[PDB]
């Protein structure tokens, strides 16, 4: 008679999941786990319901200096991350330079609210022309103007007295102070805006000893202006003051920002826009909401985010070869 | 992390 | 694979087996069916989940890039930043891919080992009382009823009871 | 090795075997010779070539150094460049050497596994009809002619034909 | 483990075994005791020491951090230094931990393989003359004295001497 | 009769050592090797019986410049490593700045004995007031003083002649030359200390062309002084000389250090103290004497030291699973 | 009768190839693959039949500035890579400095043909002495001379008028413009070469505002000259011009190079010479033509090259243990 | 990459 | 490095 039979073997199911090994690839398996995510919404979102600071076509310089076109940001709320275009076009309206701009942006990567306070009022300029510092390269509404947070002081009558102003951080939070120097094309322009021909700017703090002198040269009409405007910045510790003393080519700090919230943030070089959303992970290419430990979207991420690998397929085999 | 193989049959470890 | 069990002397899988990865198929006078060895399947479930989570936790400490800017006279340090943040990414992507490949090959052969172990286990309990067909099955010289079947499965095969019976039944096979 | 086959119960290799890594040696009344199991040898060839190319492709994404210069006041950043370009080189050289060591140990034991699998395969086809000498050979109770030999090799050993004959021949060995 | 020997059909360890990792336990008419297979134990000792030293030497080429200072306007390059010296530390700590995990799993299964190899070796020397109980032991049909025991151990089991005796003794077990 | 029995199996001992694997963790093993060290003495020690340079609460600047409080180090022997606190308080006594301080410390990481030689004697100042350069911000013994290795030259009578001094490295070892510039608050202070109102400092070497000019600004009384003191340094190759030419605000190099031993050293940012010991490995948290290849104390080590990993447990399994 | 016998076993051949594993090393194998290359020709070669720019004992500065000894390169063709010695001796002939030299070399790493165009002709100097700017530290043929691509302008009669020259990149390729400043030892030398005692140099572009002033100091006769020559450079975008305005100590840009080919190149610090060859991989120690994926020659390679590892042996085992 | 083992006998994969 | 297993019984390799 045919005998009873015990047999030994394994399980097979309808899984078309394939996994790769060192010797064999595309091995069909009973159970597998994809460990890599490849899905993004394609739009900037809140992070912990905290809105991003979408600078749009404006730059960090124009936003902090007060470019007439960046007036949309005159008052910004708390942000999780700034979004700045690669080549923002609302930048220095008056051609010039920002001393250690990239460093200032690296410090901005660690802030999460700035409060703008008028350090020196624009009406505090009795000996000098305050509202005469407007230019055609900085248009606010098809008429002329300048950076809002800074004042382009100009001689009164035909006399530009020595400015000797001082501000003490009575505030317990550190302050961000920003000033500037106009570098004109000829000595006639010099004496026209600032009577005194030889001019100097003296900025002094506990860690600052600054003796600037305008550089007059035949430069070119960038933005229609051959003159330049070099901008400088520094951080004021509490119980600490900044002293300005200048006789010409002085761009006076009107507004200054305090570091009220020093959290964690980034500068996202992305051309996307706010999409009325909130996610736990944000990339320059979109937002990710994946429990998978890995991702392949963008190496620069913000928030609770997966790890980034430059791979296209990552699946772990959890079962055995399928029939 | 629990992949849940053969559900209602085995106690997949890890939570 | 390394143990010759899956895709080897057991050339196929059981779609009818549903409650486990490894198990047995019986075919006695009373019926034929599939049962699953719950012990080996669980042990494998536990080991596999632990392997995945360990891999994930080891990967969790992985370099994370930060964005920085360098002017047109900081080209050398910009190149340094670029090459380093990408070299860490290269090293880490390799690490992940290679680990996946290796640990998968080892998971597959772990399943192979489990199947071969269970096969050898019952080959050792079923002694001269059973003929080894080679396809992954054993033919009982003495007829093994459902309870007798589970005895083989659960590991409580009281050989001596069927020892005399299957010895007498082997006598006839020995004399034709 | 791990499977006890190469350097184990098969203590030596066959220089006369020329067409394959794994195979059989027959010695019947008509002649003695070496044949090669083409299936297992190919499977091994395929797996080994695929392993090498995979290793090479995984290694292909490897950090590449670039030369830069730093003046006598850029000593700190020069040290940074030096340490990083060398640390990537350290990490990558380790990765390569370690991977070579590991994947070699695994290739060797893959060959071991293949030999043991083929040995078990024919041990399972040659049943009570063959005595297992232990040195890696089997002695046929019933004389197996060349065609009968290839039947063992190619996996088409019609046991029942020689079953009765080798059972009668085992009867004499059982009675001296 | 992968070979089913440790924690498998040999469910426990011998605290009385003292001179080796692997070995045998005899229980004849004259006495019962533990002996250790010195060959397999040494081979394992050698392989394990070589594995540890190789791992250590491969780890010896590992990134070493140096301290540097950057002023309050060198924040970007300070961040670069920090992230790189820590990313090398991350990569290297992972490498060490992962290698430890992998090479341990492989050491444990190496011991498993050695035990299973020795078991199969004596299963192959003890032929029809011994009954395989399954728990890791063999029962000699013909009584094997101490010298006969060592013959099994040292690999010089002259089967033919006990072949006739254990065949006659199997005759009685075959007829009850 | 019951038959004789040969059995196969393995060894088990009293080892409670547990090792972890990829699938299973806390696996009891017969034999294991811990490869990680976690023990440190908690104190700074000699390295090859060579004492550390424990700067205590002094800084590298104050030690090299000769801060009146750092006089304990007026003569230092060979060291294996400097130990500097995170915020040493015996620093610039007179508020100022050290040009490329961090670079100078990076070069100090490669030195192992400095010899201080008087380059220009303080009595070599016949035309100028040598021992009048003392200040209240630099107190040596509850009276006033200045940096010892540098001279605060001051006008004699009411005349500050042009200083034109020169020193040639007749020494085969390189020299470390350090000078400075006082930046005063007003032109009255200028003419008070240095009659000449417009002042310059001219330092010249084969690789140096230095034209310094004092910067006068309304700075603040840091350490009770609104004036600043900027310090500069350079290395003099043998067969090579430095030329100084100044008419005011010149801090003259008196002492200079030679690099007599250029070995291997470090700057340990640690608050520990010397504990009368000697070890082969030193960390900021203590000293290690371990044959184990790995350690988890501090990423910055000096001497024959193990490798550092940020792990808590590292044990290699050398035996098999224990019963 | 002795029975027929089927046996199982493996292959062994004459291979002496040995491979290493984690537990066992020097394991003889039937088949192995060496994956590491250790062979180099020891000579510089073409890359895609494109000749290298072997600067010989000349430097990048002397080549671009026109050192009288580097005249061999007055006209260079397209190159795959520059070869520069560690210490080229045909360098600044007149002692001085190159502003941001290493950065300029980093930019040169991305160029593959430069075209030299005379921006300002040397005969365009009617108001100044053009061919009087020769020096003994720059010998062209045992007589005196200067950098060829630059002009050492000198006063005519006893009058040095204000130079106000301007050049517009009418070219669509970017331009490399290089100038310089002589820093003399005394005011007598100043007035001797440039009548005007107080001198300035004003360079202006869209991104440049440069106000240089010569620094007079008692420096030393390096190359027999105590005066120095500081050299500066900048890149001119198309549709963009550079303005020079100077009254003394001005080294005028005669020739300027255009970036006609911006491919991929390197600077090879090697002392080898051209060996009349062509290879796909070039190293500082030689050239490699190996299909093996790895190499151990030099970490810095150019062209289709293998990966570099600091290992001595790398062989993959493809077969089994040999008898 | 093809190492060509046992030539004229087996189709080494990979090209 | 010598871990010294089963002392006075086996020659642990490596010194």
């Amino acid at each position: 008679d045919p005998g009873d039979q015990i047999c030994i073997g394994y399980h097979a199911n309808n899984s078309t999941e394939q996994v790769d090994t060192i010797m064999e690839k595309n091995v069909t398996v009973t159970h597998a786990q994809d460990i890599l995510e490849k899905k993004h919404n394609g739009k900037l979102c809140d992070l912990d319901g905290v809105k991003p600071l979408i600078l749009r076509d404006c730059s960090v310089a124009g936003w902090l200096l007060g470019n007439p076109m960046c007036d949309e940001f005159i008052n910004v709320p708390e942000w999780s991350y700034i979004v700045e275009k690669a080549n923002p076009v609302n930048n220095l309206c008056y051609p010039g330079d920002f001393n250690d701009y990239e460093e200032l942006k690296h410090l901005l990567s660690r802030i999460n609210h700035f409060e703008k306070i008028q350090i020196i009022p624009k009406s505090s300029w009795s000996s000098h022309e305050a509202s005469l510092g407007v230019s055609s390269a900085c248009p606010y509404q098809g008429k002329s103007s300048f950076f809002r947070n800074v004042v382009w002081l100009i001689k009164k009558n035909s006399t530009y007295p020595t400015i000797k102003r001082s501000y003490n951080n009575t505030n317990q939070e550190d302050l961000l102070v920003l000033w500037g120097i106009h570098h004109p094309n000829d000595a006639a322009e010099q004496t026209k805006l600032y009577q005194n021909p030889t001019t100097y700017i003296s900025v002094g703090t506990s860690t600052l000893n600054q003796r600037l002198v305008p550089r007059i040269a035949t430069r070119s009409k960038v933005n229609g202006q051959s003159g330049r405007m070099e901008f400088f910045w520094t951080i004021l510790k509490p119980n600490d003051a900044i002293n300005f003393e200048s006789n010409g080519n002085f761009i006076a700090p009107e507004y200054a920002y305090k570091i009220v919230k020093k959290g964690d943030s980034t500068i996202m070089k992305s051309e996307l826009e706010y999409g009325n959303c909130n996610t736990k992970c944000q990339t320059p290419m979109g937002a990710i909401n994946s429990s998978m430990p890995f991702h392949n979207i963008h190496p620069l991420t913000i928030g609770e985010c997966p790890k980034y690998v430059k791979s296209n397929r990552l699946v772990l085999a959890t079962g055995l070869r399928n029939s | 992390w629990t992949g849940d193989f053969f559900s209602s049959h085995y106690t997949v470890p890890r939570c | 694979g390394l143990f010759g069990a899956i895709a080897g002397f057991i050339e196929g899988g059981w779609q009818g087996m549903v409650d486990g990865w490894y198990g047995y198929h019986h075919s006695n006078e009373q019926g034929s069916g599939y049962a699953a060895d719950k012990e080996s399947t669980q042990k494998a479930i536990d080991g596999v989940t632990n392997k995945v989570n360990s891999i994930i936790d080891k990967m969790n400490t992985q370099f994370e890039a930060v964005g920085r800017e360098f002017n047109n006279l900081e080209r050398r340090i910009e190149n340094l930043n670029k090459k380093m943040e990408d070299g860490f990414l290269d090293v880490w992507t390799y690490n992940a891919e290679l680990l996946v490949l290796m640990e998968n090959e080892r998971t597959l052969d772990f399943h192979d080992s489990n199947v071969k172990n269970l096969y050898d286990k019952v080959r050792l309990q079923l002694r001269d009382n059973a003929k080894e067909l080679g396809n992954g099955c054993f033919e009982f010289y003495h007829k093994c009823d459902n309870e007798c079947m589970e005895s083989v499965r659960n590991g409580t095969y009281d050989y001596p009871q069927y020892s005399e019976e299957a010895r007498l039944k082997r006598e006839e096979i020995s004399s034709g």
